């Protein structure tokens, strides 16, 4: 049995077609090594952080919240601009939202799906075929999300200001 | 009759649905589902014919609470920007209640549906079998038209900047 | 159900006071249900207090406070009053009384709302206060109902109040006579 990723190598043993965003994708063997699991759920975790980020890093260049409305545009200045007090209250609202999947991973970790943190508020993924799809695209949207943001973070790094600002302007290349 | 008759006939694309004249080159239905593209093919459709009566109609008439843009597509850029963004949402709610909050291709189409039916025929038009196949066959028909001639308004409008029947009464060649 | 579209969650139970099939954003699988049954019925009763004192504070004044406060309305006379209170002003202790007795209470009635949830006898709300008895020797169970509904009202009433205050500077009765 061969890899559907990468065809003439062989499938990474501890990866299974049960997990949503599969390709047969693990040329170096993490799972080999480590819990598929555990790797499964700091996948879901970083997809969902950088979704999150992918959509804050953009979305300033459109609207600002009128406390920060004076705020720069480009987001790695506007980190600096967040009063301590602020990023305070974030840094204790992701600990409260941790607290959960420190719960989850570390006690109950064989008792559920990878990511599966209680939160399904509007009842969606109750329909088979709409869970199947959920999961897959979550899993891909977070991955598109974290190549994403890795980049809109580097392009801020080299032309100083947001993404659609170096995209308007043709900022494209080091100056 | 077969649409190109050097090329064989697509496998997938029996008689059964209208306005098959066995035309798929490229070689769609080979990989997508055919219940998808002729559910899209119909909404592509039927928006369009809206479209094109929406260019004709705001080419010469307007609602008192609207400015009025020099051309039915300059008729977009003098709207409230909150007007567009109701009509967004609001048809955001049909598109979610009219297929059953059921939206990808991986879902819409698990419940049994036949492609582009909505239950919708307030004035019972489709009460007889056999007009309402012969209506099928126009619709889609009408709707492939209407697609073709939406392209044609829009980007002769934007083209001249002076409408569709403006610029047929004022025609221009390109110098 | 209240939503034909989005139906409650299976998490709440059906025999609770003020159920009426209304949770279509599922806020009732993100919490425990007797905390946000304890916290409903307590901002029931806030903010029923706060609109009869909204209305009050319009129709008739305790005395001697037109010195002190002058003619401000309902968000005005706590900031006003606070303001007082900035200087050493002894006549102005109002908000130091009222915040002090209120955290007094909320601190030894405290256990009270963790008892509910860790399988206490007291359901969420009750506090036994029925001084008259008119509730307790009669039937109860309408007057939850009714306590729930016009707490919900006031919620939305106290909102209604204080934004028409924060763009024009009527109170209740003031806003209501006429039609700006
Ligand atoms: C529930 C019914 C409902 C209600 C009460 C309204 C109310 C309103 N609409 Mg209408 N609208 C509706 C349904 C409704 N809409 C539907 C279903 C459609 C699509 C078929 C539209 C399409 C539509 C257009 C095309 C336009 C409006 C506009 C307006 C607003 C004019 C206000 C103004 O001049 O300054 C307010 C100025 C502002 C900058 C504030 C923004 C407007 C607020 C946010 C309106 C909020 C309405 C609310 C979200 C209901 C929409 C629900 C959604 C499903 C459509 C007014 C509040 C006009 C507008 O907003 O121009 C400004 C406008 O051009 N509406
Ligand atoms: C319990 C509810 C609550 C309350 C009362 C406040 C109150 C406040 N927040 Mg906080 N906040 C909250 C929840 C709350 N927040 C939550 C849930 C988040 C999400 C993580 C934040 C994230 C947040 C940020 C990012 C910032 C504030 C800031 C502020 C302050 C405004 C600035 C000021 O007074 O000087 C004010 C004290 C600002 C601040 O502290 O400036 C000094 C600020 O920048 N808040
Ligand atoms: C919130 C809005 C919303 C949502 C959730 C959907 C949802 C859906 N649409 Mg619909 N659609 C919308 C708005 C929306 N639509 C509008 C405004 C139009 C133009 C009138 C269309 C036209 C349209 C066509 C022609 C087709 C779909 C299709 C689909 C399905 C595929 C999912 C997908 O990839 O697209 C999800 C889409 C979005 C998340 C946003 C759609 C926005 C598009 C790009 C239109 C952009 C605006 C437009 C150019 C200008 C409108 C101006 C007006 C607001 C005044 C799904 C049922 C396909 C389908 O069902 O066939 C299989 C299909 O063929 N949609
Ligand atoms: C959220 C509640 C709330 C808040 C913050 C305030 C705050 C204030 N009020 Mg308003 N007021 C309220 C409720 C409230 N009131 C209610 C419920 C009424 C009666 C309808 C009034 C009637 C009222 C008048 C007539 C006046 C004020 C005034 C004032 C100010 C001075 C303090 C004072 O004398 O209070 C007076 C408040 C009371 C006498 C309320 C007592 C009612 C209690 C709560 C009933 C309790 C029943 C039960 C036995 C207790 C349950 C026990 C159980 C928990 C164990 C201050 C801004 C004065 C001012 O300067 O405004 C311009 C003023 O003239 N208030
Ligand atoms: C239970 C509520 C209550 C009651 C019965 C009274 C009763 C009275 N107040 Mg008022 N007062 C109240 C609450 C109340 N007050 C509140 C909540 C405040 C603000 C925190 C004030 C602030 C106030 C001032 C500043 C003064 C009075 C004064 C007076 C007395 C004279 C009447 C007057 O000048 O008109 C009168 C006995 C006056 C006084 O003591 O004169 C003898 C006076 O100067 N009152
Ligand atoms: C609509 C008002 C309303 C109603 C129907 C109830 C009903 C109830 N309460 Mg609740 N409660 C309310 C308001 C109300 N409450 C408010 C505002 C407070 C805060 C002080 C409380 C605090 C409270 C506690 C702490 C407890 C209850 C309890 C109870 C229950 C048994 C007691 C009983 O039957 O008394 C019936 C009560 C009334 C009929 C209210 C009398 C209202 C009178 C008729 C008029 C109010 C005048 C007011 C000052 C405003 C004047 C108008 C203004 C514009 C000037 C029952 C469900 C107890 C419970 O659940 O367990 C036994 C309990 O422990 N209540
Ligand atoms: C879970 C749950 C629900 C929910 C929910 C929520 C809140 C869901 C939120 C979903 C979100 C926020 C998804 C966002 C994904 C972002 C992506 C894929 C962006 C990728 C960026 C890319 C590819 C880029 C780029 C760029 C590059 C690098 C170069 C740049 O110069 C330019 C460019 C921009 C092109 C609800 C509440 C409904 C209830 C339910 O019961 C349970
Ligand atoms: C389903 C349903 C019903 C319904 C309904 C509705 C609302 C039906 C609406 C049907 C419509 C609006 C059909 C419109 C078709 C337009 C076409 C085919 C294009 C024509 C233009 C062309 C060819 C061109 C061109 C041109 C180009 C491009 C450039 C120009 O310079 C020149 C030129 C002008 C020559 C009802 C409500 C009755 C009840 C029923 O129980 C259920
Ligand atoms: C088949 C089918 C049917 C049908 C049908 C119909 C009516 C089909 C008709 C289709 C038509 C008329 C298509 C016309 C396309 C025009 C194009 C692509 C030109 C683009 C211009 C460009 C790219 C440019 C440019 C340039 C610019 C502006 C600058 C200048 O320097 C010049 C330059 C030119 C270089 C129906 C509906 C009955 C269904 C049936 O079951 C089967
Ligand atoms: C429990 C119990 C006891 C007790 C007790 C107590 C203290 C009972 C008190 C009960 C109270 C205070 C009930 C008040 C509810 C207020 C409502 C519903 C207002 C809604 C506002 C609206 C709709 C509005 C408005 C609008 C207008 C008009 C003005 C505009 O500018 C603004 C706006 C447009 C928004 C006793 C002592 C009897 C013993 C007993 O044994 C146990
Ligand atoms: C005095 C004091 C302060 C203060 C303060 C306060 C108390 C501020 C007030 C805050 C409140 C209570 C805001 C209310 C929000 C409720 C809303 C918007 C209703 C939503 C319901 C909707 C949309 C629909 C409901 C519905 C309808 C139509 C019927 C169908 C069902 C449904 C769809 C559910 C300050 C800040 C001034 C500071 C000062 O130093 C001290
Ligand atoms: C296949 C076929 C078979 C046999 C016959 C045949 C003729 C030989 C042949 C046909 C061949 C051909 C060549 C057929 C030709 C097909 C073509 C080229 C169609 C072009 C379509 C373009 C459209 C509808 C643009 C839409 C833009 C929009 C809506 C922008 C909207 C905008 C938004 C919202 C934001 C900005 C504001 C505006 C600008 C308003």
């Amino acid at each position: 049995e061969m890899s559907e990723a990468i065809p003439f190598m062989p499938k990474p043993a501890n990866i299974d077609s049960s997990m949503p965003g599969y390709a047969g994708f693990d040329p170096l063997g993490f799972t080999d090594y480590y819990s598929a699991k555990w790797m499964q759920e700091a996948e879901i975790k970083h997809g969902r952080v950088c979704m999150l980020a992918a959509l804050g890093m953009v979305f300033p260049e459109f609207a600002k919240f009128p406390q920060f409305a004076s705020f720069s545009t480009n987001p790695l200045e506007a980190f600096y601009q967040v009063s301590p007090a602020g990023w305070g209250q974030i840094f204790l609202f992701i600990g409260v939202l941790e607290t959960f999947s420190y719960e989850k991973s570390f006690y109950n970790f064989e008792g559920g799906a990878p990511g599966a943190l209680g939160f399904d508020p509007l009842r969606m993924s109750s329909n088979p075929a709409s869970a199947k799809q959920y999961a897959a695209a979550e899993v891909r949207n977070g991955r598109l999300a974290m190549i994403g943001f890795s980049g809109m973070l580097h392009h801020a790094i080299v032309s100083k200001q947001g993404p659609i600002t170096q995209i308007v302007e043709q900022n494209f290349y080091p100056k | 009759d077969n649409a190109m008759p050097f090329l064989e006939r697509p496998p997938k694309l029996d008689g059964s649905l209208a306005g098959d004249v066995g035309f798929d080159p490229v070689g769609f239905s080979n990989y997508f589902d055919l219940r998808w593209l002729r559910e899209s093919e119909l909404k592509h459709g039927r928006v369009c014919m809206l479209g094109v009566t929406g260019l004709l109609v705001q080419e010469a008439v307007c609602l008192p609470q609207f400015s009025n843009g020099k051309t039915p597509v300059d008729d977009f850029f003098v709207v409230p920007a909150a007007g567009l963004w109701q009509v967004f949402f609001a048809i955001g709610a049909v598109e979610f209640f009219s297929h059953g909050f059921k939206l990808t291709p991986g879902d819409m189409f698990s419940e049994g549906r036949e492609a582009g039916d909505f239950g919708f025929d307030p004035l019972g038009c489709g009460k007889n079998p056999d007009a309402l196949a012969r209506r099928r066959l126009v619709e889609v028909k009408n709707g492939r038209l209407a697609m073709i001639a939406f392209g044609g308004l829009l980007h002769q409008q934007l083209l001249t900047g002076q409408g569709t029947f403006e610029q047929l009464a004022n025609f221009k060649a390109i110098a | 159900r209240a939503v034909p579209f989005a139906p409650a969650p299976d998490c709440l139970p059906e025999n609770i006071p003020g159920y009426m099939g209304f949770d279509p954003l599922g806020l009732s699988t993100l919490c425990n249900v007797e905390w946000l049954r304890e916290a409903e019925i307590k901002h029931c009763r806030v903010a029923m207090l706060a609109a009869a004192g909204s209305i009050a504070q319009d129709l008739y004044q305790f005395p001697g406070v037109e010195k002190i406060v002058g003619s401000a309305k309902m968000t005005g006379v706590h900031d006003k009053i606070l303001a007082a209170a900035s200087t050493g002003d002894y006549k102005a202790q109002a908000m130091s009384q009222i915040l002090f007795w209120t955290s007094f209470l909320e601190i030894v009635t405290l256990p009270a709302v963790f008892e509910t949830m860790n399988g206490g006898p007291r359901k969420p709300g009750v506090f036994f206060f029925d001084p008259l008895g008119l509730g307790k020797g009669d039937k109860m169970g309408e007057m939850e109902l009714k306590e729930i509904k016009n707490g919900r009202l006031a919620m939305i009433g106290v909102g209604g109040m204080v934004h028409h205050y924060l763009l024009t500077g009527k109170g209740p009765i003031q806003f209501l006579s006429g039609i700006p």
